[PDB]
RNA sequence: UCUUUCUCGAUUCCGUGGGUGGUGGUGCAUGGCCGUUGUUGGCUGGUUAAUUCCGAUGAACG
């Protein structure tokens, strides 16, 4: 039974799942540069 | 703009899911969930069903929790071991909060 | 003290120095939004091409 | 900006006017709008000693 119920979870959260759908630091340099350039 | 709806966790939760099966309450949910909380240490979905079953706990299935009080504490006690080897908040907050909801319901007692 | 605008080369028939009489004179640049007919400038050290940017040497 | 040719193609660029002028400055009439000359109710997150900090987040009466 906890096997079951822990099968229908990853079913339920599968569902949720169908249901709701380097250049970070070199960019925010370039941000920081550009902000008072 | 999930949390804020009548059907989320906010209002209903609290209201028509302690009612498990049409009969609140029943941990068979909880007992059941035993599989998610052995062997898997995936955070935000530990401290889900900790949230979930903080909420349901309190409405008071009180000789079911005297009679598998056993089952509740050795499940709670290798929980905050793991949390402690591991290191988190969420899980251990919640699981903290359904002590004191079973520690206020009803020897190993004091452990 | 004045500065003088830049002024572009009119050069002479730009077009007439790819061809012969058939081929490609100069190379052709293998990159995706150019190519079949970007020329590919020869300085006396290098290349480039004059869209986006390509540097050889 | 000074060389060396690669590309974009009408999206143009050179000169002369005692001719206006417009991202102009300024005053008047001019339409809207503020302030100006009472009374009773009503929590996912990290953080601190701490209901600590930031962070999301209504009404009538004269
Ligand atoms: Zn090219």
């Amino acid at each position: 039974l906890a096997d079951i119920i822990m099968e229908k979870l990853t079913e339920k959260q599968t569902e949720v799942e169908t249901v709701m759908s380097r250049v970070l630091e070199v960019y925010r340099g370039v941000r920081e540069v550009l902000s008072k350039y | 703009a999930a949390h804020k709806e009548i059907c989320a966790v906010l209002a209903a939760v609290t209201e028509v899911i302690r009612s498990q099966g049409g009969k609140e309450t029943e941990t068979e949910y909880f007992a059941a969930l035993m599989t998610t909380m052995e062997a898997v240490e995936s955070p935000e979905s530990l401290a889900a069903v900790a949230y979930l079953l903080n909420l349901v706990l309190k409405r008071v299935p009180s000789p079911v929790l005297i009679k598998k009080f056993s089952d509740t504490s050795k499940a709670f006690m290798d929980i905050m071991s793991a949390q402690a080897s591991s290191g988190s908040t969420s899980v251990l907050r919640w699981v903290l909060s359904c002590l004191a909801t079973l520690l206020r319901k009803q020897p190993v007692t004091l452990q | 003290p004045k500065k003088n605008k830049h002024k572009r080369k009119k050069v002479k028939l730009a077009v007439l120095k790819y061809y012969k009489v058939i081929s490609r004179l100069r190379r052709e640049c293998p990159s995706d939004e150019c190519g079949a007919g970007v020329f590919m400038a020869s300085h006396f050290d290098r290349h480039y091409c004059g869209k986006c940017c390509l540097t050889y040497c």
